[PDB]
């Protein structure tokens, strides 16, 4: 009848709304979040504990995601390639980002400073300083050897 | 005497290969076979109601069941560890990524699997089959053809179905019931999902089990004996194979992908 | 076939209709007047509604033989025609002659009911154990002294079919 | 009852003699005697060792008339001879043989009117409730009662109606 | 209409309450009626190979591919935690106290769940029980009582025979295969199980379900239509229903003991 | 037939062998497990981790288990009773009975330290002395408000 | 009438299924062999960060009862926690304190007493006079860093 | 369509002995029948997180399983006896084991350090020379109440 | 003849099931071109108590690659790991050390790299020449405690 074709076609679309809801909503996907963003480079001297998909944030709040890592053949740095929101586009060049730990035991996102009131952006051009991740080595061997 | 027992179970094992082999081409001669006159889109949407939209209730409920389950349980043992946000994550993980094409599978050999090989054996008992040939369209391509289709595109869309009413019942347990914080249910769960290890993996592992699920439950119905006693082996052949093909092949299907 | 062999995920209508609408392209509403005329031809016109669950036994057959009798086939088989009766029977025995003197249409019935059978048949055949026991007109059939057809065409319940069963001496039977 | 409704568990054997086990504690080679007088009555006697889906369709009926007449029964009532002639044949005269033998009631319920009137002796019709008139064979055969002579003989139109109750087959047809 | 399709409704709702209480009325009559002359042990023992035994490779295949999975799916969440000597009690907490017994309960409601219905209820087609009622044996105590205690006493042991297969199996994976610490596997799993919540408690859980899977696979088969479709039909009303009393069962049974 | 018999008497027992594996070889209750024990009283001042079913020990191999927490209403202090395997039964009745946490984020475990005396136990009498279970809220108010 | 005598079975086995659902039936934190004798206090505190609903009391680290709401009390901005007593417990005098401790380091936040000295105990149903909040890391933090190194 | 179908049916019957016999050499540890790895003894003053079937190492690499652990009835300390890689032989008498933590929070295990140079074992004697492993309670005593 | 033809299906289907989708075995992950292509190089360290096997060795956080092996040699006691660098990678100077630093605070134990100041860069197959070890909570707090506080 057609009754049936609309019950057919009513929970075919509840499926696939379904596959829709645990790729986009469950996990997280690009979609969504993909939108319009603009990509940004970035040069590190340690990139521990950030990983893909891994958040980029502004005073606390998220703008986008990190899109990509690269160890560079020539300086031997991490080039971290990460997406920001359309909206937010008012971020200075001399702006600071560094890599900042969720909580306590979170995985490490980045976290950008206010950089003056320099020319703002290209939205797909590189930042220039930065602040390393941390590594516990290296902080106990500075505290425990060295200062203590 | 044992040289008969020992004929007999020879025989069974020699039988047992055969018809692997004669389902093999009926599913052939069914999906790949010609272009029969009374075919159309109609049949697949007849057979998607009461192979999938049939199969709704059943399989909803129980994924709401056995999410206020998971969610349920591993709350009580992540207790004891220490870990309480991650139930969320934990309960998700183990729906979306195994458990949930898993009992789906077992639900659809079940509901879906026993109320084919049924329907399509009593289609071979009271000669409803036969008297199609005679007509002159091909039963494997008019019968066959939409019930295989209907179970390749219904299962996996009921797994993902389970899947999410497992996990939101799985909050409703979590944060109504257990009183976890509400937010971090979702957000310790999407951090650590990996999509192409949970989702396209349950759901390829789900699309694997319907293939074999769809199969075993069109064919046993097909080959019955026709008499109302061969339509009811038939349908519990059906039911401990296709259990056995959901089982055995998650094994197969997560050595691949753990 | 005996037991109608109706689609049941079909109605009676769409039932008598799907001879029609697979070999045939022809206009649904032409298709209606084909499967309407059909069915009263046996009766079954009222529940052009019901689906074959809904259907009494002995009226599941009637609507089998409008299905089978769309398209017009020149030739057409009954299988078990009259199993289960007696007016239900008397319907369908008229029917398989009517549809074969009106419509010149080869009737084979095939029944082990041998009563009504020679009733209609003309040239009955019997088959037995793979070979073809002999044929002919129903009265040279029922005396043709061939003893199984004779053991057939009557009741004579011993004969070369055997009425007991291949065991030993009932006299030592149970006395050993 | 039609079609055996024979106990699928048991063997013939056992099939044959659980209405003895039942009602009577007799010894196990008493029992056996029983049944095998009682199979070989029915003509079924060497098939005291299948299963009853290892028996064709008329002779699993020939071996649950050994069944019921186990006991030795003085009433025996075979609902549905029908879908089977040489078969059909041993069953009317073993309903009719053991009549006469045994002296025992007999209530033969099948549709199939020829060979029930063969045998019976008082027969009855039943209709949508009521019991529509009964009596010998013949003094039903031609009772004047329009249902009761539809029914006694072919006429595929009468009281019970031939066609369904349509509508019009002028206005249906144009309508 | 309307108001035919809500009429039709809820005759549907009032007759499933009529259905589970003659259902009940059922299970009185035959657990503790009378003792007719038929009875004995020997049908239950026929009727414990027929329900149990018949069903033993399906359930003890089952356990060993689930163990197989739950090891080989949870070290690779372990592995993330370096809880890794922690499998070992992971496959006998998720297959001892909640996945063991309802998946048994999901592969006896099918086996022998539906080869129960469609046995108890193609004896009422063929009129197998009509005929012991005028041989004088009560059905209800002859045919449906036996089966009610070979269910009863049959699937609590095949879940122990599930749960120990399926705790083997995951440590030949666990050992075997994935090369984690062979004395860890057995010591973290033996210190961590606590009896008394673990299983006592699947056992408890396996008995209440697996009763529930043997009483409404028995009624429904008692309680269908004596026609070839009509047991094909109660063959899956049975498989549906005893998944679903076997799911939500055990999220009630698992609500009191977590 | 006896084909069955032997069958379904096999799997009967392998079923109940099967539920005699989960209670012994899989929870490990009494079959050459933990057995004559004898039961020791202590006094302790906080018992906040200390659960039912823990572990007393002595050197850091397991004596045997705590069997009940109770709150004495003369003194409001934590008596717990707790069971000794019978092979150790040398601890001098002086010997100290302290609540450590195992590891760094386990169960408070009770631990007994060796004092040294002549005479031993009655297993079935008290311990003497003792030092309470640590909890974090007092020892930074010692460490910071207190101390520094 | 026989359907009516199995509906009403069915209905009787209905109502035992609703009761069988058992959702937080009994209210307690033990066994009924204590029983639910057991009579309310409150306590006014600064800071309950941590003690949700459902958490415990104790005296000494065994457990006298669990914690049966928290309030806001609109007038002087404080936290008023609710709890139960288990009745063989009736002792605890009227000086005596409460404080929001924490099982071990990331376990959840239940309140210990600590046991004074005074002659009358209770009233089961009366309010505590004075505490010990609960800290929160920031605070701690903040105290520790900037204020002494 | 004889003589090959009792073929197939002995093929089958081989098939599920092999499986059965291929699955029952899990248990019985499938090394043959017996190892080939020597024991050693080590005497600590506390194995609170030593519990049995640990693992023992030196520098970092694991060198073998702890088999059990003891209270030795007259010494009131712990006595762990630990099998060793037959490969490693050339510890001298005189190293020292002494209990480490698996990076910070994992299960304690015992790791050997080679201390000094003589006769190097007879793999089944006794180690002289350990640090026994720390508990959190002295730890903090000895930090808070001693030192701070 | 049908059921020999079924039978054969049967075995052909059977036969090809088992080698496509069994047997859990050998890696084939595009052995066609450039392998993923890593080559070996050693590490001698003094203690490597958490870079077990199927970790990560890495430089300024990226992965580089993953740990191989394990191993005590029998005459200095010390550990050598044996690991994989990514063939892009291929510029590693000799001075440049390795030393085993933790994920975060809990994380797996990985070795990261440091750059050194060489020219000449490397075999892929010769080992490193010197290194910071892996630290151990006891080794740390009696550095802590029992030196420098007291
Ligand atoms: C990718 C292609 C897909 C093709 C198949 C993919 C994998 C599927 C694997 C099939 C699993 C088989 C299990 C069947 C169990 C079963 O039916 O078990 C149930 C049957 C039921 O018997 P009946 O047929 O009488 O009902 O049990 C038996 O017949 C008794 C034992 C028979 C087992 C035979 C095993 C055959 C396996 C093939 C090996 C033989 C080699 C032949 C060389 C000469
Ligand atoms: C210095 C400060 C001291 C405090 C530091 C310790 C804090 C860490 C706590 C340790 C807890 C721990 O070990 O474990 C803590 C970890 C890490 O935190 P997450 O909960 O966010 O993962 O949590 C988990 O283990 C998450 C559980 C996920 C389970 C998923 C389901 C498994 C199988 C699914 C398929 C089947
Ligand atoms: C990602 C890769 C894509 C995957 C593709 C899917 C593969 C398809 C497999 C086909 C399965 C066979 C279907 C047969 C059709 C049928 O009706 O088959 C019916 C016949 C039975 O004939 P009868 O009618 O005579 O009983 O065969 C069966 O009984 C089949 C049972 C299927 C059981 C599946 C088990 C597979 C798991 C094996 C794991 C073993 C691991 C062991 C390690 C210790
Ligand atoms: C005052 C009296 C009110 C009546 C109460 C009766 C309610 C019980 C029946 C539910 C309605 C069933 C309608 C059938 C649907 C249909 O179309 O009918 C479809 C099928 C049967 O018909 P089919 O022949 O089509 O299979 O019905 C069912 O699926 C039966 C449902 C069984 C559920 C009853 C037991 C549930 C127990 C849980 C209760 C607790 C609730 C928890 C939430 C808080
Ligand atoms: C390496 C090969 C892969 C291993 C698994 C392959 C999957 C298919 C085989 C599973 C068994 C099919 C039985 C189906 C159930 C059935 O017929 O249903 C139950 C039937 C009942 O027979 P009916 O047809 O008469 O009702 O029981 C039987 O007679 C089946 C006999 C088969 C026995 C073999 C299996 C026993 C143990 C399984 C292997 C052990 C694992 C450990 C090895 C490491
Ligand atoms: C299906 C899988 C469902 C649950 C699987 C495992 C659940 C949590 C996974 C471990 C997270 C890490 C916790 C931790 O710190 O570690 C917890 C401990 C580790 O303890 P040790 O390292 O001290 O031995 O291991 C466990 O994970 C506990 C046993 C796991 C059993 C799961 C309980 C049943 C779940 C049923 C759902 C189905
Ligand atoms: C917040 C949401 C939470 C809600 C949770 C709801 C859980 C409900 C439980 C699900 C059970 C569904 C039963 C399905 C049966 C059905 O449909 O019932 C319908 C069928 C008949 O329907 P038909 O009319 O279709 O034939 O009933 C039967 O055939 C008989 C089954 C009766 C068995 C009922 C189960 C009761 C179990 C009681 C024992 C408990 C013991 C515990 C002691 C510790």
């Amino acid at each position: 009848t057609r009754t049936l074709e609309i019950g057919v076609g009513l929970f075919l679309l509840a499926g696939l709304l379904a596959l829709l809801l645990l790729a986009l909503r469950v996990s997280g996907l690009s979609v969504g979040n993909a939108g319009d963003t603009y990509k940004v480079y970035a040069y590190f001297d340690n990139i521990a504990g950030v990983t893909v998909r891994g958040k980029v944030t502004l005073a606390g709040v998220t703008i986008g995601k990190v899109t990509a890592v690269d160890l560079d053949r020539d300086s031997y740095t991490g080039r971290v390639t990460m997406e920001i929101n359309q909206n937010v586009n008012n971020l200075p060049v001399d702006s600071t980002a560094s890599i900042l730990t969720a909580g306590l035991l979170g995985e490490k996102y980045i976290g950008i400073s206010v950089g003056g009131d320099e020319d703002v952006l290209k939205d797909g051009s590189t930042i220039h300083d930065t602040q390393s991740a941390l590594v516990l080595e290296d902080l106990i061997g500075k505290f425990l050897l060295n200062s203590v | 005497s044992p040289l008969e027992r020992i004929r007999l179970f020879g025989r069974a094992g020699l039988d047992v290969v055969a018809a692997l082999g004669r389902s093999t081409l009926f599913l052939g001669h069914a999906l790949l076979g010609r272009r029969t006159p009374g075919t159309g889109l109609h049949l697949l949407v007849k057979q998607l109601y009461s192979v999938g939209v049939l199969s709704l209730a059943i399989i909803v409920v129980s994924g709401l069941f056995i999410g206020m389950v998971l969610a349920l349980q591993g709350y009580n043992i992540l207790i004891s560890y220490g870990s309480e946000q991650a139930v969320g994550q934990m309960v998700a993980l183990t729906l979306l990524r195994e458990l949930g094409p898993v009992v789906t599978g077992l639900l659809f050999a079940g509901r879906a699997g026993s109320a084919l090989t049924a329907e399509i054996g009593n289609m071979k008992a009271t000669e409803q089959l036969s008297s199609l040939e005679m007509i002159g369209v091909d039963p494997l391509k008019y019968i066959v053809a939409p019930r295989l289709w209907a179970g390749f595109i219904s299962m996996p869309l009921l797994a993902a179905i389970f899947s999410v009413v497992g996990i939101w019942g799985g909050a409703m347990v979590a944060v109504d019931w257990l009183g976890v914080y509400e937010g971090s249910f979702w957000a310790n769960m999407q951090n650590s999902v990996q999509f192409t290890e949970d989702v396209l993996n349950g759901v390829i592992k789900s699309i694997v089990f319907a293939f074999v699920v769809t199969w075993i439950a069109v064919y046993q119905g097909y080959d019955c004996e026709p008499t109302s006693e061969g339509i009811s082996r038939a349908t519990t052949r059906t039911v401990v194979y296709a259990s056995l093909a959901v089982l055995g092949l998650d094994f197969i299907l997560t050595a691949l992908m753990f | 076939f005996q037991s109608g062999a109706l689609f049941t995920d079909l109605d009676v209508f769409e039932n008598v209709a799907f001879p029609l609408r697979v070999h045939t392209q022809l206009p649904e509403e032409m298709i209606r007047d084909i499967v309407l005329m059909k069915l009263q031809a046996v009766g079954l016109r009222g529940a052009v509604e019901l689906m074959p669950d809904e259907l009494s036994g002995g009226m599941k057959r009637r609507v089998a033989l409008a299905r089978a009798i769309a398209l017009d086939p020149q030739i057409l088989l009954y299988d078990e025609p009259f199993v289960g009766q007696p007016i239900a029977m008397g319907v369908l025995v008229r029917l398989i002659r009517l549809l074969n003197d009106a419509l010149g249409i080869t009737s084979i019935v095939v029944s082990h009911d041998l009563a009504e059978t020679a009733s209609i048949a003309d040239y009955i055949y019997i088959v037995g154990d793979g070979r073809v026991l002999g044929h002919g007109t129903p009265d040279v059939l029922k005396e043709t002294d061939d003893p199984r057809i004779r053991q057939f065409v009557k009741g004579i319940p011993d004969g070369p079919v055997p009425f007991h069963y291949p065991a030993r001496d009932y006299r030592a039977d149970l006395l050993g």
